[PDB]
């Protein structure tokens, strides 16, 4: 059924300019107003704007905040809206995401997409470093990520198979570098006599590493 | 018009009522409706909606949560708490400029747990590449107060540290805690016992973990 799927997003430079979309399906597209909302990290959500139906002509609405920076558009024929960001700062730095606004007799922010973060700086793309943690009943093994830019990355472990007994520690920035790691607790009765590797993805960079964790 | 959320930040045990407050500066109801949303938002994922029109529960959600109020005034009330709860909680001007309010906190109290302590050496690629980084995981505890001191050869080092917590864990309501020590290669050969002192109220004295570099 509904479905809003958001691309676009990733690193660009202080006065820059970037362009998120947001891909629906599963709806009368043209009869609903589309939304952007964005939540810089850690912070509150902020509303930013609507794009209206074709009863009301595609007509736009901006937050105080984005008037005259921001623009709100639509491609009905492929059921996309988008999001044109000029002039970006600091401050614009967050997760964005889309949602369908009002259409039928509907509620508005029922449906929204999984989002996609924006960075903005000077900073320049950096792979990550990928590490295995290895140990000296149960037992935790690791993955450190290190000196990468910007965010995201994503961890799994086994391609997915692995799941519960699995920590992924938030990024820190340390001087233009972000650094992360994350955790699995698996039974001892199991490593290393089945495999355990973490499968780390940079799509900022088109990484992607698989590390096993093998014993010292 | 701005929203105003409560305490910010609450904490409520397992079972229990949950009451998060939300005013509006200025009515945000008609004669017929209320235009109140409340969202749930958990780390890493869209908010999700939970309450429409101030008082009706939307489709899929489970009956704990309930919303109610007017004028001004609105309530999120969750009855009883439970584990997955774990979340951020946003209500939102339903109509006109949409405005969000700022998010509660929500804690899942439980009893203490003592945390699980893992220390791991620079990754011998690392080494090969010339960094160094020893790595200390403190899993599954709570209270989330907690603090880590590394020493090198027996002295507390306080610079490069990298500290990181989880959010709350939705299956158990422990909190994660990842504690970096980052060293150039040169400091890492130059010293030999490694250690992170894990400080936490379920016991009287840290709960130690330790290496020696030339043992390994
Ligand atoms: N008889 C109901 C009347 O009581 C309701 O309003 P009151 O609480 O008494 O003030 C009214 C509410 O209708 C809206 C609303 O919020 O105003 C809008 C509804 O959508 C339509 C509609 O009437 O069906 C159709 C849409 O395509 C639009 O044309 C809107 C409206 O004309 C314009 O809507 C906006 C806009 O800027 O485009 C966005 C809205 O969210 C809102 O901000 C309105 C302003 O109120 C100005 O009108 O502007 O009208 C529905 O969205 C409706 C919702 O389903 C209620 O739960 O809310 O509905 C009467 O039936």
């Amino acid at each position: 059924e509904v479905m809003l799927v958001e691309s676009g997003g990733g690193l660009v430079q202080p006065g820059g300019s970037l362009r998120l979309s947001c891909a629906t399906s599963g709806f009368t597209f043209i009869d609903y107003y589309m939304s952007w909302v964005r939540q810089p990290p850690g912070k509150a959500l902020e509303w930013l704007g609507f794009i209206r139906n074709k009863g009301n002509g595609y007509t736009t609405e901006y937050s105080t905040s984005v008037k005259g920076r921001f623009t709100i558009s639509r491609d009905n024929s492929q059921s996309i809206v988008y999001l044109q960001m000029n002039t970006l700062r600091a401050e614009d730095s967050a997760t964005y995401y889309c949602a369908r606004d009002i259409g039928y007799g509907n509620s508005p922010f029922a449906y929204w997409g999984q989002g996609t973060l924006v960075t903005v700086s000077a900073a320049s793309i950096t792979p990550p470093s990928v590490y295995p943690l290895a140990p000296g009943s149960m037992v935790t093994l690791g993955c450190l990520v290190k000196g990468y830019f910007p965010e995201p990355v994503t961890v799994t472990w086994n391609s997915g198979s692995l799941s519960s007994g699995v920590h992924t520690f938030p990024a820190v920035l340390q001087s233009d570098l972000y650094t992360l790691s994350s955790s699995v607790t698996v039974p001892s009765s199991t490593w290393p006599s089945e495999t355990v590797t973490c499968n780390v993805a940079h799509p900022a960079s088109s990484t992607k590493v698989d590390k096993k964790i093998v014993p010292r | 018009i701005v929203l105003t959320q409560s305490p910010a930040s609450l904490a409520v045990s397992l079972g229990q009522r949950a009451t998060i407050s939300c005013r509006a500066s200025k009515s945000v109801s008609s004669s017929v409706n209320s235009y109140m949303h409340w969202y749930q938002q958990k780390p890493g994922q869209p908010p999700k909606l939970l309450i429409y029109l101030a008082s009706n529960l939307e489709s899929g959600v489970p009956a704990r949560f309930s919303g109610s109020g007017s004028g001004t005034d609105f309530t999120l009330n969750i009855h009883p708490v439970e584990e997955e709860d774990a979340a951020t909680y946003y209500c939102q001007h339903s109509r006109e400029l949409r405005t969000f309010g700022g998010g509660t906190k929500l804690e899942i109290k439980r009893a203490d747990a003592a945390p699980t302590v893992s220390i791991f050496p620079p990754s011998s690629e690392q080494l090969t590449s010339g960094g160094a980084s020893v790595v200390c995981f403190l899993n599954n505890f709570y209270p989330k107060d907690i603090n880590v001191k590394w020493k090198i050869d027996g002295s507390e080092r306080q610079n490069g540290v990298l500290n990181s917590w989880t959010d709350q864990d939705s299956k158990d309501s422990t909190y994660s805690m990842s504690s970096t020590l980052t060293l150039t290669k040169d400091e890492y050969e130059r010293h030999n016992s490694y250690t992170c002192e894990a400080t936490h109220k379920t016991s009287t004295s840290p709960v130690v973990k330790s290496f020696n570099r030339n043992e390994c």
